[PDB]
């Protein structure tokens, strides 16, 4: 289990949300 | 500097947690359903529009590539430490300055991932640099940075 690549790509894609996918 | 691979792996599972149906592309009501999930409430006409600034080839659906091609330009945003603060205020519920564990299984369970307690622990012991058992601003901009 990679717990940095799971937990940075959910951060990622939580940034991606709040800037309307950009 | 360049994309480096981990930061590719990275991508790609941001990628997936879009990318609901593991088809290779990311629909609108794919998008829909995370943003919605993450407390954004976009309308169908927003969310058309989002889609289609990134379809740079028009077929109406987003790949990796094309989602590729967006996180490259994302690495060198001029708003990128405001960007980090505004999707730490969506991991950090009650405002307190820390992400626990809780609400960090809350937001994983949003995005539709299904985890153990023990790989939630593990996660944030990744960021947990002073020890405490849970990740403050300093250590999650740490990670991000
Ligand atoms: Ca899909
Ligand atoms: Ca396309
Ligand atoms: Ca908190
Ligand atoms: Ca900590
Ligand atoms: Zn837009
Ligand atoms: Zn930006
Ligand atoms: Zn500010
Ligand atoms: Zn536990
Ligand atoms: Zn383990």
């Amino acid at each position: 289990f990679n717990a940095r690549r799971k937990l940075k790509g959910a951060i990622l894609t939580t940034m991606l949300a709040t800037r309307n996918f950009s | 500097d360049q994309l480096t691979e981990e930061q590719i792996a990275e991508f790609k599972e941001a990628f997936s947690l879009f990318d609901k149906d593991g088809d290779g592309t990311i629909t609108t009501k794919e998008l829909g359903t995370v943003m919605r999930s993450l407390g954004q409430n976009p309308t169908e006409a927003e969310l058309q529009d989002m889609i289609n600034e990134v379809d740079a080839d028009g077929n109406g659906t987003i790949d990796f590539p094309e989602f590729l091609t967006m996180m490259a330009r994302k690495m060198k945003d001029t708003d990128s430490e405001e960007e980090i603060r505004e999707a730490f205020r969506v991991f950090d519920k009650d405002g307190n300055g820390y992400i626990s564990a809780a609400e960090l299984r809350h937001v994983m369970t949003n995005l539709g991932e299904k985890l153990t307690d023990e790989e939630v622990d593990e996660m944030i012991r990744e960021a947990d640099i002073d020890g405490d058992g849970q990740v403050n601003y300093e250590e999650f901009v740490q990670m991000m940075t």
